[PDB]
């Protein structure tokens, strides 16, 4: 293998992009299993350490050793109020060694404990292969990314996890400045652009404002929902469809936990269908007690269902224009990114907001971090 | 006697799935095999082999409930018949298999 160009890498909460820029273009990086992007999920089993689409396929199968959210714990305290609440959620074990947060876990059947930066870079290892992979050649520099809020200890412990994981970290760059890059949106004439970023993806929610002049960015402000996503959503049509049983059959399917993954799964997939759609079908056969389930829902029920978790998105958009000491007038660019950008009620919330404005959202959501790191990637090298 | 070329395309996706489904059921007959195998063939030993049979019909249940989901996908008009009389078939087939591996679970890393 000969010497390969510098990659641009979007360390998600739950699933994790990479990046190259060749041939005039960037080109997101499909892994193994074909998906352009991996979860951010570690594995650890009687025989090996399994990382991305192996570690999630057997969450269910081991689910104390399969480790994730490695990100909301990298470079924190572990009397850190983020992760004494996260930890309540986890089916895997968070110890404590001298005030640092430590993974507990079962591996080749014996008690190990990582780090949360040994973790990532188990993630970032994986990015690297992946890359590695798809080239044909080496890979060394990289540009990763990391939310505009996060401290010193925060960006140092990723900085870590990348030199652990063999990785020349040419620099750690803001998701929001990420997205801004990916649009060319420091390329644009005029003095100053005003940049709103609305991040909507991998169980968090995040509003970020930048000011860019002669292609220098500005952080003015951030806000947000550390705990907002598509996982919400579908909380809400799982919910509806329960109650829909319990009225035509007068059956609760809700205590058995196959029944309502068969449901969920279903939802999650007609969730999709709704954003190019304006009615989705179900067709579940035998999902409870014999009884075949065919359904369906229209995206008006959709979004009712959703109705305050869409509008309430709005509220840290309101904030983050407060301590930024900006109107909404003021707003020169608006980013959408994430996956829950996708739906098309969000999209109408945003436009209405910022009176019938146009947004950047032709680059596809889940990859625009990615996409503007490996921009920055080919810049930096 | 209205039989479609579309309705052999969604018999095609469920004759794979059926291939998929005997090749998680024969899986489970050599776990059956495995299990006698342990309760008739000379402690501590015994647990450890019995709870490592646990992580493989855990594996079997999971590839049963990805079947299942992959079924899920498919909308098949009232008029495939076909269709719909092999995919309710196959549902109650891989539930029986299913019952089955939950009885494997009521009789291994128990106390
Ligand atoms: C169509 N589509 N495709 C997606 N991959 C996705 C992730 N989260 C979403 N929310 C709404 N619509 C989506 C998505």
């Amino acid at each position: 293998m000969s010497k390969g160009p510098a990659v641009g890498i979007d360390l998600g909460t739950t699933y994790s992009c990479v990046g190259v820029f060749q041939h005039g273009k960037v080109e997101i990086i499909a892994n193994d299993q074909g998906n352009r992007t991996t979860p951010s999920y570690v594995a650890f089993t009687d025989t090996e350490r399994l990382i991305g689409d192996a570690a999630k396929n057997q969450v269910a199968m081991n689910p104390t050793n399969t480790v994730f959210d490695a990100k909301r714990l990298i470079g924190r305290r572990f009397d850190d109020a983020v992760v004494q609440s996260d930890m309540k959620h986890w089916p895997f074990m968070v110890v404590n060694d001298a005030g640092r947060p430590k993974v507990q876990v079962e591996y080749k059947g014996e008690t190990k404990s990582f780090y949360p930066e040994e973790v990532s870079s188990m993630v970032l290892t994986k990015m690297k292969e992946i890359a590695e992979a798809y080239l044909g050649k080496t890979v060394t520099n990289a540009v990763v990314t990391v939310p505009a809020y996060f401290n010193d200890s925060q960006r140092q412990a990723t900085k870590d996890a990348g030199t652990i994981a063999g990785l020349n970290v040419l620099r750690i760059i803001n998701e929001p400045t990420a997205a801004a890059i990916a649009y060319g949106l420091d390329k644009k004439v005029g003095a100053e652009r005003n940049v709103l970023i609305f991040d909507l993806g991998g169980g968090t929610f995040d509003v970020s404002i930048l000011t860019i002049e002669d292609g220098i960015f500005e952080v003015k402000s951030t806000a947000g929902d550390t705990h907002l996503g598509g996982e919400d959503f579908d909380n809400r049509m799982v919910n509806h469809f329960i109650a829909e049983f319990k009225r035509k059959h007068k059956k609760d399917i809700s205590e058995n936990k196959r029944a309502v993954r068969r449901l969920r799964t279903a939802c999650e997939r007609a969730k999709r269908t709704l954003s190019s759609s304006t009615q989705a079908s179900i067709e579940i056969d035998s999902l409870y007690e014999g009884i075949d389930f065919y359904t369906s829902i229209t995206r008006a029920r959709f979004e009712e269902l959703n109705a305050d978790l869409f509008r309430g998105t709005l509220d840290p958009v309101e904030k983050a224009l407060r301590d930024a000491k900006l109107d909404k007038s003021q707003i020169h660019d608006i980013v959408l990114v994430g996956g829950s950008t996708r739906i098309p009620k969000i999209q109408k919330l945003l436009q209405d907001f910022f009176n019938g404005k146009e947004l950047n959202k032709s680059i596809n959501p889940d990859e625009a971090v990615a996409y503007g790191a490996a921009v920055q990637a080919a810049i930096l090298s | 006697g209205s039989n479609s070329p579309q309705e052999e395309v969604e018999l095609k996706k469920l004759k794979h799935l059926e291939k998929s489904v005997e090749k998680i059921a024969d899986q489970l007959e050599e776990l059956n095999k495995e299990l006698t195998g342990i309760q008739q063939g000379f402690k501590d030993l015994q647990a450890e082999a019995l709870c490592k049979l646990d992580r493989r019909v855990k594996a079997t249940i999971e590839q049963f409930m990805k079947i299942l989901e992959e079924i899920d996908t498919l909308i098949l008009p009232e008029n495939f018949k076909d269709s719909r009389l092999k995919r309710k078939g196959l549902v109650k087939k891989v539930q029986a298999f299913l019952a089955e591996c939950d009885t494997v679970e009521q009789n291994i890393c128990q106390e």
